[PDB]
RNA sequence: GGUUGCGGCCAUAUCUAGCAGAAAGCACCGUUCCCCGUUCGAUCAACCGUAGUUAAGCUGCUAAGAGCAAUACCGAGUAGUGUAGUGGGAGACCAUACGCGAAACUAUUGUGCUGCAAUCU
RNA sequence: CCUAAGGGGGACUCAUGGAGAACAGAAAUCUCCAGUAGAACAAAAGGGUAAAAGUCCCCUUGAUUUUGAUUUUCAGUGUGAAUACAAACCAUGAAAGUGUGGCCUAUCGAUCCUUUAGUCCCUCGGAAUUUGAGGCUAGAGGUGCCAGAAAAGUUACCACAGGGAUAACUGGCUUGUGGCAGUCAAGCGUUCAUAGCGACAUUGCUUUUUGAUUCUUCGAUGUCGGCUCUUCCUAUCAUACCGAAGCAGAAUUCGGUAAGCGUUGGAUUGUUCACCCACUAAUAGGGAACGUGAGCUGGGUUUAGACCGUCGUGAGACAGGUUAGUUU
RNA sequence: UUGCUUAAUUGAACGUGGACAAUUGAAUGAAGAGCUUUUAGUGGGCCAUUUUUGGUAAGCAGAACUGGCGAUGCGGGAUGA
RNA sequence: GGCGAAAGACUAAUCGAACCAUCUAGUAGCUGGUUCCUGCCGAAGUUUCCCUCAGGAUAGCAGAAGCUCGUAUCAGUUUUAU
RNA sequence: GUCUAACGUCUAUGCGAGUGUUUGGGUGUAAAACCCGUACGCGUAAUGAAAGUGAACGAAGGUGGGGGCCCAUUAGGGUGCACCAUCGACCGAUCCUGAUGUGUUCGGAUGGAUUUGAGUAAGAGCAUAGCUGUUGGGACCCGAAAGAUGGUGAACUAUGCCUG
C-alpha cells in the first residue's frame, strides 16, 4: 500500500512513468500483484501525454493545452513543448525525475475489450499483473 | 469521580442545604429602607446630630499597627482633661467608653 | 507460571560463540571510545557487570558519556507511537565501533578528491551515488562456443 | 466469566496514524548522566574561553 | 545466619569521618510511650460507643523478620543502625565455620 | 475509490479573520488585507496575520521590551510595532524618545512615552508613514509567562505547577513529593 | 633469515608419530651461606656461568595423517521461504507464477601471518 | 540460605580413564601419564567461568557513608532488582587494579500509627528554665488478595437488581464414547482363509448413548414416564419372490429386491431400561422440540408440613430412604 | 580555554581564524513541516489467509502478523456480518 | 411486640416481623428510555493499576481550538554500507 | 443532561501592575439607571517542617537556529522579538569550609557541592460573559429487596378472663 502511495497510484487504471534501476525495480517487485506494467512504445507515450497528459501546477491537475504551460514548469530543465517532454521521458533525459513529477498520473478507462477472465494473477499465468512488455502497448490502447 | 488534571475542590454541599440558602431579594429594599428609617431619626432629634462625636483610637496587632480608626467611646481621663462627666457627656452627644 | 525476568529468553543471545568462550581479546581493551563515535551493542556473557539488557543486544548507537571502564550510550526506542530516548552504561566489553561510519567517512575523502582533480583539469565530476542500471547492448561470439540444445529430462527413480 | 486474555491486534493501526515519529535532533545535547567530574571542568573551560574571545573582540572594537 | 560482636565501618559521627571499631547489638524496639499523639489520639477514639474503632491486622503472611544492627561506634558512642535480609536463624559471635573438619 | 494519502476537506487550522466582531479592528483588517495582498512586502503580512491573533496569543509589551529592543545596535530610530496593548513599566529608571505604533495604550505607557519626547501613534498612521513597514521592529510580549502554562504538561518529574486551589504544607506536599513518605515524583 | 623479551589477531598456530637443527640465544644443567618456600631446594627462593648437554624443551621438515582454514560448471538453483490465484486434491498435501535461497555431501588447495626492542657465522 | 557461601591477593587444577604399590578386595591411601571441563560454583533452570568465577591458604569488612543519573517492568507512575559515575572513608595486593554484598538472571512491601538512629537542629505561638510533647532525615514493626479493607455460617421460609456476559431441556458443531459397517488375511471351520467366521492392523458411517462446548432462550419454549393418535426411517423380527450352504428330507443359517403389511396379553417396578409368565407369523430397532400436559394423568423428580439414618456445636445439609402435598 | 587528564608542550570537551559552493554528496513520494491546549466515546469483540498451542474433534478454547466485519451500503457467491 | 395443644401459624383478603405517614425524589458498577435537519471529521474493545473480572482511573485511538513557520526535512517504501 | 456553589481549557470585552462601583453610602422618574469610597479578594516573591532567609558577574548572560527589520549587489553581512534546543548566573531548602569577633557559644565572612523548589532572570493580571469538561447537590428521567422515626389496628383471627 505504502509502495503504490510512493508511486502515486492511488486509484484503479491510474499510470505512472518509472525509470528503471535497482531501487525503482525493488519497488515495483513489491507492488507487482497489483499492477500491470511494461515497456512503452513512442507512439504510446505521444497518445498518453497528448489525450491525458496533465501537469501538476501549485498541487492542481491542470490540462497540457498550451506549449507555455510546459515551458512556464519545466524551462530551467530544457523543456520546452509537449514534443521535448515526449521525448525527454521515451528517452530517458537527464531530467525524468522532475518531467515524470510533474505530469500528474495518468487517470486511464477500463479497457475496450475488457480484460482477461481473470485479472489478479501473473502475465505469465494468463491473468494481467506482473511485466508484459510490449503488450503494454496493446493494454494501453485499450484502456487510453 | 476522579479525572483528568483538574484542582482538587471542597464544595460543602453534603448536608440539607437547600433548606438554608438565603437569597437578598431585597437588598435593595433594605437599602430604600434603612434610608427611610435614617430620615426618620434625622427628623425626630434634629437640629441634634445624628451620630455621637467617636473617638480615635489605634487599631490592634501587627497588621494595622500603622492604620488609625474610630474608637467607641471617650476614656474617663479624656472627658476629665477636658472638664466634662461622663454622666453629663452622654447627654450631649459624647460617647464615652469606661473600658479603654 | 509466566516468567519474565532480565535475561529471559537469553539463552542464544548472550552465548559465546562456538570455540570462542573465555579470556577476552586485548584489542577490546585498547580500544577508544569518543563522546559521538556510533557503536554496536553486543553483551558479552562472561562479563556480567555492565551488561545491557536483552533490547540492546545487536542495537547501533552514539557515546555520550566516557567513565572509568565503560561508555554511556544513546538508544532510541519505540514505546507506543514515539521514540524515547534511552540512556545505558555499558562496559566497553559489549561494545564494539560501527562499521558504517567509515564507509561514509571514505566516499567523503573520495568525492573531495575527485572533484579537486576535475576541478584542477578545469572539468565537471558527478558524485552522486546511482542504483544499478540495465545493461547495455553487446555481441556474443561463438567461436567456441555453438550453443547446446537442451531438453527437460524424463522422470527417474534413484532409490 | 471468562474474557479475551491478550491481544496486540490494531496496535500497529493506531499507532501509525498521528506517530512512528523519529526523535528530532539538535545541535546541542542535553549533558545530564554526563561524568560529573568532566562537567565540573568543562564549566570552567567555557567560561575561560568566553573571556578571551569577549577581551578578542572589545580590541577590534575601540 | 552469624555476625561478628565487633565491625570496622565509616563513622558519620562528626568527631570520626572515618572507619573506627564498632560494637555490634541486636536493635530492640523501644517500649511504646503512652503520651505519644498518636496512641494519645487512639484512646480517645476508642473510649465512649462505638467499638473498635480502628483496624486490627490478622493477615500474617511473613514468616521472618528483618534483622537490625545497632553499631555503636566505640570512640565517641555514636550509634549507626543497618538492617540485614530476612533470616529465619542469627546468632551474634557464635562459632566461626571449621572448613576440614571429619563427620 | 481512492487511497487517500491525507485526510481530506481539512481545514488550514490557522485564523483567517479576527474572532473578534469589533468593527473598528475589522477596519485595520480591511487595511492590511490590501496592503499583505499587493506590496510583496513581508511585514504587511506578518502584521495582517497578527491581527487575527486571539488575546492570549498577543500579550501586552511593556514599556521596558520597547527600550530593550531599542538598545539593539543600529536600532534606535527605528518604529516600534506591537500589535497588542503597550503596558507601563514602574520599574524603568529612564525611557528613551520614539515612535511606537499600537493597538492600545495604557495611562501610564502614553504619558510616558510622550514624556520623554516620543510619539503613540496607531496602526493605521504607521501605514501612511511606513506602507511597507520600512525601518520598523516588530516587538512581541512573552507567550510562555502566562499562568496557565504553568500547569502544562504536568506529570512525573516534569517541574510544572499542579493544579491547586490552596497552597501550604498540608496541600500536595507529602507522598510523591518527599522520600521519607514513600516516594518523591 | 635464526633467537630471545614483550605482544596483536587467537588452530593456516592445535594433536599424533618420526627425522634434522651451523652461530647466537634459549634451555636443561651445578650448588645451598644468604632473602624465601616446602613432607621433600621436586615447585618456589637465592648463588655460580664455574663441571657438562643439545638427550629433552624450543625451532624446522616429513605424513594419500586427525583437526583446522580457504576455494568451487561439487551437491543444488535442491531443502526451505516472502508474495499470488474463485489453482489441483475428499483430505494429507501437491503443482505453477514473481522473488530470496541453505546445510550435509564431493573435490581441490593451504598448515600461521605479523608489530616493538635486543642480539647472532 | 551465607562473617562467608561477601571483598582482595596468591598458589594449585576438577569429573574421569589407564598403568603400577603390604594387609587393600568393585570402593580406603600413595605414584605417573592422559584428561576443553565430560566437575564444581547454597538452592529451579539457563547462561558464564581453567596459571579461574573451581580447590586450598593469608589478610579483611566495600554486606560502609552522602545522595544524584541510568536500565527492566513502565503510564516511561510506584515497588523490587540491577548498571556507570561524582564526593568520602576503607580492605586487599609489590603494583596496576578490584571491591557500593552473594558470577548473572528470582529471593519481596505505601499512607496513618509506633519504635530506633542522626542532626543535638526547629516548635510548644505573653517571656523564660527543666521534664514531657511535637517536627525534619534514615531504618524497623506489614499488609503473600503481595499498588497494601478490619471480618464466620445457614436458608428446602425467602427477597431484590439483572444476566442467555453463565449451568440445569430441546435444537446447532464435533463423534472421543456408544452403536453399526467395510478392506488385508495369520488362524478357526474333520481336509479346506473367505458355506459360516476371522486376530494384528486399518478405512468409514450414525447421532436412538455418554462426553466436549455454551451459539439461542433467564420481562419463562411447562422439565420424567405412561395413556391416546398420526406419520416417517431402515441398520428387516414376521409375511412375498429369489440367490448361497459344511441345503438328502424336515429344520436351520447367510445374502438380494424389499418399510406394501403387521409386530400382542400380563406379574413386579413411577420408571425409560430390566426380568419373568403366555399366546403368536412376529412379538425388530428408531425419529417426529428425548412427538404428544390450553390432550389427559400426576406415580417419580423438584417449594413450603413431617419421620428416619449419616453429617453439623447450631441454624441446617444429603445428588440417601419415607409420607402428605391447587396440573389454569 | 580549563580547577579535568598526561611524564609532557600529551589528550578530552568547547571554541577563534582559513579552505572545500549548488551533483552540498542514492532512489521515490511529499494537499508542507513542526508544536501546543482541551475534551468525547471506548476499555464484552468477532471473522478470513498464513504461522501456531490445548484438545479425538468442534460453528471449541487460546496466541502472532496483516486485512476485514463490528461501524458498510453497492455487483457477484440463489440464500448468508 | 403480642398470641401460638407449635404450622413460622395467626395478629381486619397483609405475616420468616401488620398497617399508616414521614425521613425519601433513600442508594443502585444493573434494566429500560432519552424528543429537529444538513454538513465535515471519525473510533475502541488494547497497556498499567484497582476486593479489579458486568465497573472505574490511566495511556492509546477521535474531535475542536488553533500556534510558529513555508520545502525548511519528513516517510507503515526501495538502493548501498554496516 | 437542568439550576446552583466552586472550578480547568478556549474565546470575546474593559482596564492594566494593577484590577473588581453593587457589603455598604449617595442618588433616583424607585428592586432599574446614574454616582461614591475605606477596606477586602486575587495578582505584583519565593522557599523551608520550622526558626527563618529572600532574587543583576555581564548591555538582565553565552551558543545554534529564528519571522520581521537594516545594509547589500546571485550570493553575503548586520540586527534579531515570540519561540525551540543547550550551557550558565541569581533567590530559598540540603550538605561541606568556617574570617574579623565573642554573654565561649554564639556569629557566619569567604569559597564550594552528579542534591532540591509549584522560583528570579525588564511584571500579566483582575473582572464580566459564553460554549465544552469536572465535583457536591434529587443531578438526564423512572426503578429495589432494605433501614429509621412517629403513630393506627384483636369488627377477622390466636389466647386468657367475665357474662349469656
Ligand atoms: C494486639 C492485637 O492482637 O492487635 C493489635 C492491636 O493491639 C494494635 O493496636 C495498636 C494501635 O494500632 C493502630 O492505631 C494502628 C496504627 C497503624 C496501623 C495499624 C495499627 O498497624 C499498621 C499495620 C502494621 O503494623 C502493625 O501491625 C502494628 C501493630 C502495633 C501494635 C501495637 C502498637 C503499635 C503497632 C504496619 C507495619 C503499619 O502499621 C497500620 C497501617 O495499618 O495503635 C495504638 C497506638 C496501640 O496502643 C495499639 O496497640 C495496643 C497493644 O493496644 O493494632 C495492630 C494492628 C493489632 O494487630
Ligand atoms: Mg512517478
Ligand atoms: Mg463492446
Ligand atoms: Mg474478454
Ligand atoms: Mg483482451
Ligand atoms: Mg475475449
Ligand atoms: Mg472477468
Ligand atoms: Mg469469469
Ligand atoms: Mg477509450
Ligand atoms: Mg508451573
Ligand atoms: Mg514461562
Ligand atoms: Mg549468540
Ligand atoms: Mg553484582
Ligand atoms: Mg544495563
Ligand atoms: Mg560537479
Ligand atoms: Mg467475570
Ligand atoms: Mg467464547
Ligand atoms: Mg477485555
Ligand atoms: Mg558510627
Ligand atoms: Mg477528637
Ligand atoms: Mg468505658
Ligand atoms: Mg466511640
Ligand atoms: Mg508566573
Ligand atoms: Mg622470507
Ligand atoms: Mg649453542
Ligand atoms: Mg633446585
Ligand atoms: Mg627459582
Ligand atoms: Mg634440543
Ligand atoms: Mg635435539
Ligand atoms: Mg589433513
Ligand atoms: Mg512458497
Ligand atoms: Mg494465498
Ligand atoms: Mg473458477
Ligand atoms: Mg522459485
Ligand atoms: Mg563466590
Ligand atoms: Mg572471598
Ligand atoms: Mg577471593
Ligand atoms: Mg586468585
Ligand atoms: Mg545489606
Ligand atoms: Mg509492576
Ligand atoms: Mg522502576
Ligand atoms: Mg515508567
Ligand atoms: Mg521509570
Ligand atoms: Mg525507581
Ligand atoms: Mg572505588
Ligand atoms: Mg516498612
Ligand atoms: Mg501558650
Ligand atoms: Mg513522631
Ligand atoms: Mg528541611
Ligand atoms: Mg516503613
Ligand atoms: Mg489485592
Ligand atoms: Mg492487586
Ligand atoms: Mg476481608
Ligand atoms: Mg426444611
Ligand atoms: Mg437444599
Ligand atoms: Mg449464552
Ligand atoms: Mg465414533
Ligand atoms: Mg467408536
Ligand atoms: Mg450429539
Ligand atoms: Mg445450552
Ligand atoms: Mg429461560
Ligand atoms: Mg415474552
Ligand atoms: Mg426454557
Ligand atoms: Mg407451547
Ligand atoms: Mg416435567
Ligand atoms: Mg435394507
Ligand atoms: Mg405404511
Ligand atoms: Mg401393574
Ligand atoms: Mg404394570
Ligand atoms: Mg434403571
Ligand atoms: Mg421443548
Ligand atoms: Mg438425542
Ligand atoms: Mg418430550
Ligand atoms: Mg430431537
Ligand atoms: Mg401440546
Ligand atoms: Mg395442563
Ligand atoms: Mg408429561
Ligand atoms: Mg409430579
Ligand atoms: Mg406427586
Ligand atoms: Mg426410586
Ligand atoms: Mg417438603
Ligand atoms: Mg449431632
Ligand atoms: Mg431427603
Ligand atoms: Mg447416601
Ligand atoms: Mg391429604
Ligand atoms: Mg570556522
Ligand atoms: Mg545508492
Ligand atoms: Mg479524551
Ligand atoms: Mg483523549
Ligand atoms: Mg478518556
Ligand atoms: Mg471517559
Ligand atoms: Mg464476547
Ligand atoms: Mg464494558
Ligand atoms: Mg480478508
Ligand atoms: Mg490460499
Ligand atoms: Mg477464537
Ligand atoms: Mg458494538
Ligand atoms: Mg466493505
Ligand atoms: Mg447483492
Ligand atoms: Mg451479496
Ligand atoms: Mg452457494
Ligand atoms: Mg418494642
Ligand atoms: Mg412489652
Ligand atoms: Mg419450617
Ligand atoms: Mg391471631
Ligand atoms: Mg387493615
Ligand atoms: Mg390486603
Ligand atoms: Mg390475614
Ligand atoms: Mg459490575
Ligand atoms: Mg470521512
Ligand atoms: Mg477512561
Ligand atoms: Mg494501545
Ligand atoms: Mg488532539
Ligand atoms: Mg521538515
Ligand atoms: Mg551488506
Ligand atoms: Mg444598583
Ligand atoms: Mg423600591
Ligand atoms: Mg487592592
Ligand atoms: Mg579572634
Ligand atoms: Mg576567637
Ligand atoms: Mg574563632
Ligand atoms: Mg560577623
Ligand atoms: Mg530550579
Ligand atoms: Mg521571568
Ligand atoms: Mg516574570
Ligand atoms: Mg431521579
Ligand atoms: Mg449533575
Ligand atoms: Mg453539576
Ligand atoms: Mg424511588
Ligand atoms: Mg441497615
Ligand atoms: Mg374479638
Ligand atoms: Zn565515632
Amino acid at each position: 500500500r505504502k509502495v503504490l502511495q510512493l508511486l502515486r497510484l492511488t486509484q484503479i487504471n491510474a499510470g505512472v512513468f518509472v525509470r528503471l534501476t535497482k531501487a525503482t525495480s525493488e519497488l515495483i517487485k513489491l507492488a507487482e500483484p497489483y499492477v500491470a506494467y511494461g515497456y512503452p512504445s513512442l507512439s504510446t507515450i505521444r497518445q498518453l501525454v497528448y489525450k491525458r497528459g496533465f501537469g501538476k501546477v501549485n498541487k492542481q491537475r491542470i490540462a497540457l493545452s498550451d506549449n507555455a504551460i510546459i515551458e512556464a514548469n519545466l524551462g530551467k530543465f530544457n523543456i520546452l513543448s509537449i514534443e521535448d517532454l515526449i521525448h525527454e521521458i521515451y528517452t530517458v533525459g537527464p531530467n525524468f525525475k522532475q518531467v515524470s513529477n510533474f505530469l500528474w498520473p495518468f487517470k486511464l478507462s477500463n479497457p475496450n475489450g475488457g480484460f482477461r477472465a481473470r485479472k489478479f494473477q501473473h502475465f505469465i499465468q494468463g491473468g494481467d499483473t506482473g511485466n508484459r512488455e510490449q503488450f503494454i502497448n496493446a493494454l494501453v490502447k485499450q484502456m487510453n | 469521580a476522579i479525572s483528568k488534571n483538574l484542582p482538587l475542590l471542597n464544595n460543602h454541599f453534603r448536608k440539607h442545604w437547600q433548606e438554608r440558602v438565603r437569597v437578598h431579594f431585597d437588598q435593595a429594599g433594605k437599602k430604600a429602607s434603612r434610608r427611610q428609617s435614617r430620615l426618620r431619626k434625622a427628623a425626630k432629634i434634629a437640629p441634634r446630630p445624628i451620630d455621637a462625636l467617636r473617638p480615635v483610637v489605634r487599631a490592634p496587632t501587627v497588621k494595622y499597627n500603622r492604620k488609625v480608626r474610630a474608637g467607641r467611646g471617650f476614656t474617663l481621663a479624656e472627658l476629665k482633661a477636658v472638664g466634662i462627666a461622663p454622666k453629663y457627656a452622654r447627654t450631649i452627644g459624647i460617647s464615652v467608653d469606661h473600658r479603654r | 507460571g509466566k516468567s519474565r525476568g532480565y535475561r529471559s529468553g537469553t539463552r542464544y543471545a548472550f552465548q559465546r560463540d562456538f570455540k570462542k568462550h573465555g579470556a577476552i581479546p586485548l584489542s577490546t581493551y585498547l580500544k577508544v571510545y569518543k563522546v559521538g563515535d556510533i557503536v554496536d551493542i553486543k553483551a558479552n556473557g562472561s562479563i556480567q557487570k555492565g551488561m545491557p539488557h536483552k533490547y540492546y543486544h545487536g542495537k547501533t548507537g552514539i557515546v555520550y558519556n566516557v567513565t572509568k571502564s565503560s561508555v554511556g550510550v544513546i538508544i532510541n526506542k519505540v514505546v507506543g507511537n514515539r521514540y524515547i530516548e534511552k540512556r545505558v552504561n555499558l562496559r566497553v566489553e559489549h561494545v564494539k565501533h560501527s562499521a558504517c561510519r567509515q564507509e561514509f567517512l571514505n566516499r567523503v575523502k573520495s568525492n573531495a578528491a575527485k572533484k579537486r582533480e576535475a576541478k584542477a583539469n578545469g572539468e565537471t565530476v558527478y558524485l552522486k551515488r546511482q542504483a544499478a542500471k540495465p545493461r547495455g547492448s553487446r555481441i556474443i561470439s561463438t567461436e567456441g562456443n555453438i550453443p547446446q540444445t537442451l531438453a527437460p529430462v524424463a522422470y527417474e527413480t534413484f532409490i | 466469566a471468562k474474557s479475551k486474555n491478550h491481544t496486540a491486534h490494531n496496535q500497529t493501526r493506531k499507532a501509525h496514524r498521528n506517530g512512528i515519529k523519529k526523535p528530532k535532533t539538535y545541535k546541542y545535547p542535553s549533558l545530564k548522566g554526563v561524568d560529573a567530574k568532566f562537567k565540573r571542568n568543562h564549566r570552567y573551560a567555557l567560561h575561560g574561553t568566553a573571556k578571551a574571545l569577549a577581551k578578542a573582540r572589545a580590541e577590534k572594537s575601540a | 545466619v552469624n555476625v561478628p560482636k565487633t565491625r570496622k565501618t565509616y563513622c558519620k559521627g562528626k568527631e570520626c569521618r572515618k572507619h573506627t571499631q564498632h560494637k555490634v547489638t541486636q536493635y530492640k524496639a523501644g517500649k511504646a510511650s503512652l503520651f505519644a499523639q498518636g496512641k494519645r489520639r487512639y484512646d480517645r477514639k476508642q473510649s465512649g460507643y462505638g467499638g473498635q474503632t480502628k483496624q486490627i491486622f490478622h493477615k500474617k503472611a511473613k514468616t521472618t523478620k528483618k534483622v537490625v544492627l545497632r553499631l555503636e561506634c566505640v570512640v565517641c558512642k555514636t550509634k549507626a543502625q543497618l538492617p540485614l535480609k530476612r533470616c529465619k536463624h542469627f546468632e551474634l559471635g557464635g562459632d566461626k565455620k571449621q572448613k576440614g573438619q571429619a563427620l | 475509490g481512492r487511497d487517500h494519502t491525507s485526510k481530506q476537506h481539512v481545514r488550514s487550522g490557522h485564523r483567517t479573520a479576527p474572532k473578534s466582531d469589533n468593527v473598528y479592528l475589522q477596519l485595520l483588517v480591511k487595511l492590511y488585507s490590501f496592503l499583505a495582498r499587493r506590496t510583496d512586502a513581508p511585514f504587511n503580512k506578518v502584521i495582517l496575520k497578527s491581527l487575527f491573533l486571539s488575546k492570549i496569543n498577543r500579550p501586552p509589551v511593556s514599556v521596558s521590551r520597547i527600550s530593550r529592543a531599542l538598545k539593539q545596535k543600529g536600532a534606535a530610530e527605528k518604529t516600534i510595532v506591537v500589535v497588542g496593548t503597550v503596558t507601563d513599566d514602574n520599574r524603568l529608571l529612564e525611557f528613551p524618545k520614539a515612535t511606537i505604533a499600537a493597538l492600545r495604550f495604557t495611562a501610564g505607557a502614553k504619558d510616558r512615552i510622550l514624556k520623554n519626547g516620543g510619539e503613540a501613534i496607531t496602526l493605521d498612521q504607521l501605514a501612511l508613514r511606513a506602507p511597507k513597514g520600512q525601518n520598523t521592529l516588530i516587538v512581541r510580549g512573552p507567550r510562555n509567562s502566562r499562568e496557565a502554562v504553568r500547569h502544562f504538561g504536568f506529570g512525573p518529574h516534569k517541574g510544572k505547577a499542579p493544579r491547586i486551589l490552596s497552597k501550604g504544607r498540608k496541600f500536595e506536599r507529602a507522598r510523591g513529593r518527599r522520600r521519607s513518605r514513600g516516594f518523591k515524583v
